[PDB]
RNA sequence: UAUUUAAUUUUUAUAAUUAAUAAGAAAGAAGAAUAUAAUUUA
RNA sequence: UAAUAUUUGUUUAAUGAAAAGUAUUUUAUUAUUAUAUUGUAUAGUAUUAUUAUAGUGUAUAGUUUUUUAAAAAUAUAAAAAAUAAAGUAUGAAUUAAUAUCAAAAUUUUAAUAAAAAUUAAAAAAUU
């Protein structure tokens, strides 16, 4: 760096998406059928209902 | 050299032959001095440097210093506790005088209106309660103060604990008392069970189901009479079923039933003893066993428009392995949001539970997969425990 | 590798992988000629166990010593004799 | 022949009864092993229903062909038994003479 | 403002669900196996939301599976 | 006197991990004669999914 | 991309409160004796300090 | 390298994961060590590039098993520090995979990542266990009690027996954690954590032991129960 | 470049033709004039 | 059938406490230097716990001089010329 | 799989404890506010070489949580099941529309 | 105890344990009503 | 690190009316990974 | 600067150790053959540093804390091979007169001229 950046430069950053995918995204999840944990598709738990239906 | 302040928390660059200074592992800041720190002050006894001096005067003030009391003293106090029959009529007056004037909720149009809080409230209940020896639900209490039914029922029964308390005795100091040193319930004890199966009933308007189980256990602690008790664990029979408690509910739905000779003939109480048992053995996905249930209360009890809609519903639904595993009601949904394992934490990876200590997942002593501490062992010098050649 | 026991020196033969690294100096086996447990000690390196892809799998190749053992053994003196009962391709 | 999908075309067997001649060596008692698509496994559950001979496994009743390659599994079984089928009366012939 | 919680994407299209819809499963699953789970038969890669089935696109040598108003559960 | 200590802390180390190795070594026999007997009853050849013939035959042995 | 998030400028610059001359505070004997937190509306139910031991 | 043990780790299709490591003996040493653990014990808990590579693997093992020729025996065993999960894997796995041809072991991946790093978890396992002698009836929902017990077993499955060499040598192995010197071990642990330090790692004085007396005259009790 | 006649493959409906098949036969048409 | 190396020390007149000191470090036998953690070294009362000392949570790793005393340092009566 | 995250899951309980003990609906509650604010700070020293040193800040922050009662909200139904699942269940043997049953509502007669 | 327990509930007719339990405790609560009643 | 260039912003059904010398629902592995879009599989 | 570098604990032959001049052993401990007295465990170099210095004396105690799912270029070894870069967590340092910035060209002005004037044509993020 050869210079102090101001809040601009600070707050330029945040205008990518880069950012925007990293940090403020929200998940998309359902509630699963057998342990009605809150749940992403395509990742199961450790449980003999769950491992040969994967709900 | 030098390109900050010459403080031992200055922020940049130093020198130690210009700026010298001794090694300070963990020096607490020039602010709030912060959770590391005191981590490390509630473990190893002082701050890490060994430079702070420990002074902690002001909690041997608040932990030691109170708890004193001499035995000349604390040989007598226990002959000045209050008489808790007053404390009962006390309590049981202000709280009555508190709910009384609890504002009736204005019905608006095209939006629901916020109700008043409950805050002058809490503080006569939370002296009742354990005057009393029964806790109380809060939510509950608001949405019975919705209601003009419930509100109705829960002052009046209110008003009759209040005169019954006044006039007679308290009826479970009274069999408190002749336990330790039998007969039908009395009329405080009706009173009683009443405005608490009416708290409940409130209770579970508002979805607060586990809740709502949780009070009506006090209350068939206060019942004797076998309709009573026919009533209340049918009550517990249901806020457990929709609390998904199955066992819970496949256990007080068969009391219910089990006092069918000696509850009269004007009771609703044992078929929906039935009814419990019947929908808790359903809910388990046992469902021959939950029409051979309805079967004998229809056998039994000809009739019954429970068991009407319930043998209708079972007769519209017609392996061991895969039994209640579904997850067919809400509340578990909701109680699954809470107490579920997530991504990064409160999952078997992150800390684990071990006589109520947490470790880390490397020492987890019900597990030794790899990476584990216990995969490290070797064989301690006396027998070879396995044929493994390199490791172990 | 090649093993022989201290005390009757009984030769023999077997190849060690990469998992048995730690047992390559010292052998705890079964002699027949001294029927009971020994100890084996490594004379002679012979031969990998896994080749990498293109590449010969026959040379990381065993010593002159495993070579003279296996002449002194299965050789045209020592077969000869043997080659009356089965002439070992043939049964 | 070797990589042939599904059913197996008369072109491909044009490409065996080439290679006929390929080999000069061939007789009908010849080994199992010298069969396109006869593997490890395939060789082995032949052997153990007492067949080592182009000729038997030209034999097969194909219903004893399809237990072999569904029952117990050897694959691609019909591709050798076929390629039996074909090369059996040429060897044959070239065996009288 | 009313909250900002998102109302179900799960039978909308998805770029990244959209790849398991063709992908080989065997060895995920123990007992359970079925023809192609992913592929839902007629809908857009999967998606409930795209429904395609007895519409007019033409197809002619694949197959197509017929219309069935779907129910209000399995979308949202 | 610590250099016959030294040899008399090496030496009886020496001694009695022979005495694990033979005791494990008649283990690990007892071992492979609990296998020697259980797989007969069961009728484990346990040489794969192949009959007595295939191994009979000897050429993929 | 759903969130929105921008930067406070408070974390650029964060002054610190002006300290006191002989601990005199200028206008103790003017204003009023209410707590400065419930003035500003600073209102909690529970303080939960993670450097207690409990 | 079409040799269906010797592995090929690079990232081409053609090729079976590198997982990472220091060298391609260590990568070797790790895969080794990882199929050892889950032929000894079915499952795998196992995060990263790692997982794929033990389902390879473990196909591979369950091959060569189904080869169950003299070439095949010594090939798995140059590959497995355990010589007697050799002798399992050619028990076991003929019996319990004679209908099977192709893939045997179920990789299923779990929603929780380790808390160290952002790995993923894979749960690998064998496939239809009702086959198997050993893991008949097993539940691996949750773990057993303290590691060196055997673990659940499903309520319906309850009196199941297992091999006699295989609960002898289990049997074996569990003996030396009874032993007071493991419990020294076990608080020297705790110090020794503790002063690399490493957070939630209780002091050596409030340790208290794996193994108790009254827990073994239980634990037996009720693995009795199972027998 | 990113587009789609570009990014998307065939290798999935290859079954749909023969090539092993046709590879033999243009080695019968090899050996039928003799290369 | 197993090890047991007080039987095997019986069994080879080895002094069944000496031969867990064959397989211990000489730090926790003998006098000797040796790297030592500070967990082990033991804590004082707190309010809420009680002391903690190396003798109750470490018995087997503490020196003992009846080997000492045998093994290392010299008898007097051996070199008295007098 | 962030420890912000975690540390605002924590407080997010807590509230709702509170709130609950309140007298409040648990399924009508909001996050109204959610805002952090500068804490203390410990400090450490990072040792470089030929004898230079500078001193690592531990920064600790301040969360403010306020969740309010909202009557008018609904929530979007998490309910939903991608059709693998559906029919991975309809395969298993399971329902995949859960059972509901008639629950008569609790009443005291005694 | 999978075949012990199909054998368990088929001796009692298709029953459970729950249910034969039931049945019992039922039975003799009854039958002290019935005790009851012919002592009063 | 600033400018400057080169690449990228993760399948765009499609490309060029001119400048200068181009963009549809989303991230774990792009592979269920040992080059088949399932090699029959309990 | 800085959503930065660093750190990152999945498998041990560090056998040994007087020369360390710091570390609450609650009673660390003989049974002696000897007498009284005295004293036995981890801090060298600002560090739990690259890793010690030296004198003992001995050879089978494996004597048991190193993350990670593509490719450039850097570092080793044989442009192939081995290693390392989106990562969750920790979190420094050089630098800082600046306004949301300063892109291209031309001449001028007291010495590059990011100084002027004129024409002009520099979007955002990441590498
Ligand atoms: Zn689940
Ligand atoms: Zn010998």
């Amino acid at each position: 760096p050869k210079r102090k950046k101001n809040p601009m430069q600070l707050r330029r950053k945040v205008y990518g998406l880069h950012f925007k995918e990293k940090y403020l995204k929200m998940e998309e999840w359902y509630y699963c059928p057998l342990c009605a944990e809150p749940k992403k598709p395509g990742e199961w738990c450790r449980r003999e209902d769950c491992r040969q239906i994967k709900p | 050299y030098q390109r900050g302040g010459w403080s031992p928390g200055s922020k940049h660059q130093k020198h130690m032959t210009l700026n010298p200074t001794l090694y300070l592992y963990r020096f607490p800041g020039p602010h709030g001095p912060g959770p590391y720190t005191m981590k490390y002050w509630w473990t190893l006894g002082c701050f890490p440097t060994g430079m702070e001096v420990p002074f902690r005067l002001h909690e041997f003030l608040s932990t030691y210093q109170q708890e004193h009391v001499p035995v000349e003293v604390e040989e007598w106090l226990r002959c000045y506790i209050k008489d808790p029959l007053s404390e009962l009529v006390n309590a049981s007056n202000d709280f009555f005088k508190a709910v009384e004037v609890y504002p009736e909720v204005e019905s608006a149009r095209g939006y629901k209106t916020l109700q008043p809080s409950i805050a002058p409230l809490l503080v006569p209940m939370k002296k009742f309660e354990e005057q009393l020896g029964v806790k109380i639900s809060p939510v509950g209490l608001r949405s019975v103060l919705s209601n003009p039914v419930l509100k109705d029922r829960f002052l009046d029964d209110l008003f009759d604990y209040k005169s019954y308390v006044e006039k007679g005795g308290s009826t479970p100091h009274r069999r408190l008392a002749r336990s330790r040193f039998a007969e039908t319930t009395a009329d405080d004890e009706r009173s009683l069970i009443l405005l608490l199966t009416t708290i409940s009933e409130g209770c579970i308007n508002a979805g607060n189901y586990s809740d709502a189980a949780s009070v009506l256990a006090d209350a068939l602690m206060f019942c004797h009479d076998p309709d009573s008790q026919a009533t209340t664990h049918a009550n517990i029979s249901f806020a457990s079923l929709l609390n998904a408690d199955f066992k819970g509910a496949e256990y007080n739905g068969r009391e219910a039933a089990l006092l069918q000779p000696q509850v009269k003939p004007t009771s609703t109480a044992c078929a929906r003893g039935y009814v419990g048992w019947a929908a808790a053995a359903a809910y388990q996905d046992d469902f021959e066993k939950a029409e051979a249930i309805v079967k004998d209360g229809l056998t039994l009890y000809v009739g019954n428009e429970h068991l009407e809609k319930l043998a209708n519903k079972l007769q519209a639904l017609r392996p061991r392995s895969l039994r209640e595993s579904r997850s067919h009601l809400p509340s578990q949904q909701s109680r699954g949001l809470l107490s579920g394992s997530g991504k990064g934490f409160s999952n078997e990876f992150d800390w684990v539970e071990f006589k109520n200590k947490l470790y880390p997942s490397k020492m987890d002593p019900r597990n030794n997969e790899m990476g584990s501490v216990f995969r490290r062992v070797g064989d301690l010098g006396s027998f070879i425990s396995t044929s493994r050649s390199m490791e172990r | 590798a090649l093993f022989s026991c201290f005390r009757c020196g009984y030769m023999y033969e077997f190849a060690v992988s990469n998992s048995y690294c730690r047992k390559l100096t010292l052998r705890n086996d079964h002699c027949p000629r001294c029927d009971q447990l020994t100890l084996f000690r490594f004379m002679s390196v012979s031969g990998m166990v896994g080749n990498m892809p293109f590449k010969p799998i026959g040379v990381p190749g065993p010593s002159y010593a495993t070579l003279w053992w296996r002449k002194t053994r299965e050789g045209k003196e020592a077969s000869a004799p043997l080659d009356a009962v089965c002439k070992s391709d043939r049964w | 022949g070797i990589a042939t999908g599904g059913r197996v075309t008369n072109e491909d067997r044009r490409w065996w009864l080439v290679h006929l001649e390929c080999a000069p060596d061939i007789t009908p008692g010849t080994f199992i092993a010298w069969l396109d698509c006869c593997g490890t496994h395939t060789c082995k559950k032949l052997i153990e229903r007492n067949i080592w001979t182009i000729e038997q496994v030209a034999a097969l009743d194909s219903d004893q062909v399809d237990e072999l390659k569904y029952r117990e599994g050897c694959l691609k079984m019909d591709v050798v038994w076929e390629h039996a089928r074909t090369i059996i009366t040429p060897l044959r012939q070239r065996e009288v003479t | 403002t009313p909250v900002r919680d998102r109302k179900c994407t799960l039978q909308y299209y998805n770029p990244i669900r959209a790849r398991f819809v063709y992908r080989r499963d065997k060895p995920l699953f123990d007992k359970y196996h079925v023809t192609a789970r992913n592929l839902a038969p007629g809908f857009s890669r999967g998606a409930l939301k795209h429904d395609w089935r007895a519409l007019g696109v033409y197809t002619p040598d694949h197959p197509q599976v017929p219309y069935h108003p779907l129910q209000t559960w399995m979308l949202g | 006197k610590r250099i016959d200590t030294a040899k008399r802390m090496r030496r009886d180390r020496r001694r009695i991990e022979e005495l694990k190795t033979l005791e494990f070594w008649g283990w690990y026999m007892k071992l492979q004669r609990v296998r020697g007997r259980w797989c007969r009853e069961q009728g484990v050849s346990s040489r794969g999914v192949y009959g007595p013939a295939v191994d009979a035959a000897e050429l993929w042995g | 991309m759903y969130a929105r998030f921008r930067t406070r400028s408070k974390f650029y610059f964060r002054p610190a409160r002006p300290a006191l001359a002989y601990n005199v505070d200028p206008n103790v004997m003017r204003r009023p004796k209410v707590k400065r937190g419930l003035l500003k509306g600073t209102y909690s139910d529970e303080t939960v300090d993670l450097r207690d031991r409990e | 390298t079409t040799e269906p043990l010797m592995a090929d780790y690079g990232w081409t299709r053609g090729k079976l994961p590198k997982f990472r490591a220091r060298s391609p003996f260590h990568r070797q040493q790790i895969a080794r060590r990882m199929v050892t653990e889950m032929i000894r014990k079915d499952y795998c808990i196992v995060g990263g590039a790692r997982a794929p590579a033990l389902r390879i693997l473990a196909d591979h093992v369950v091959e060569l098993a189904k080869a169950g020729d003299t070439d095949s025996r010594q090939q798995l065993a140059y590959f497995l520090h355990d010589p007697l999960m050799v002798d399992k894997a050619f028990d076991e796995y003929p019996r319990r995979f004679k209908d099977m041809n192709a893939k045997y072991a179920m990789m299923t991946r779990l929603k929780s990542r380790r808390r160290t790093d952002a790995v993923a978890m894979y749960f690998v396992e064998y496939k239809n266990r009702d086959m198997s002698d050993n893991h008949k009836g097993e539940d691996y929902s949750a773990g057993p009690e303290r590691f060196f017990l055997p673990p659940r077993i499903v309520e319906t499955e309850k009196g199941i027996q297992r091999p006699p060499h295989m609960q002898m040598a289990f049997d074996r192995w569990a003996s030396k954690f009874k032993t007071e010197e493991f419990h020294h071990w076990w608080r020297l642990r705790h110090a020794k954590l503790r002063y690399w330090g490493v957070r939630n790692v209780p002091h050596p004085s409030d340790v208290d032991p794996l193994w108790t007396e009254k827990e073994e005259e239980e634990w037996h009790n009720e693995m009795l129960a199972n027998t | 470049t990113n587009r789609h006649f570009f990014v998307a493959r065939a290798n999935a409906f290859f079954s749909r033709l023969p090539i092993a098949r046709v590879q033999r036969s243009l080695a019968m048409e090899a050996v039928r004039e003799g290369r | 059938g197993r090890f047991n190396m007080d039987e095997a020390a019986a069994a080879l007149q080895l002094n069944p406490a000496y031969a867990a000191a064959l397989y211990r470090p000489l730090n926790y036998t003998f006098h000797i230097r040796g790297q030592l953690y500070p967990a082990q070294k033991g804590r004082p009362s707190r309010p809420g716990s009680l002391a903690a000392s190396q003798g109750r949570m470490f018995p087997l790793y503490q020196r003992n001089d009846r080997l000492d005393k045998e093994l290392f340092r010299l008898n007097s009566r051996g070199l008295t010329t007098e | 799989l962030r420890k912000g995250h975690q540390i605002v899951f924590r407080a997010l309980e807590m509230a709702q404890q509170g709130a609950e003990a309140k007298g409040l609906d648990k399924e009508h509650l909001r996050v109204a506010h959610i805002s952090c604010y500068p804490g203390p700070t410990d400090k450490q020293i990072d040792i470089r070489s030929k004898g230079y040193y500078a001193w690592k800040t531990k920064k600790s922050s301040h969360l403010v949580l306020t969740l309010a009662e909202d009557p008018e909200m609904v929530l979007p139904d998490r309910t939903c099941l991608p059709y693998s699942s559906l029919m991975s269940m309809k395969r298993a043997g399971l329902s995949a529309q859960p059972t509901v049953i008639d629950v008569p509502a609790i009443t005291a007669d005694g | 105890r999978g075949d012990a327990d199909r054998n368990f509930r088929e001796a009692f007719h298709g029953m459970s344990l729950d249910q034969v339990l039931f049945r019992e405790r039922l039975r003799q609560r009854r039958m002290q009503k019935q005790m009851e009643e012919k002592a009063k």
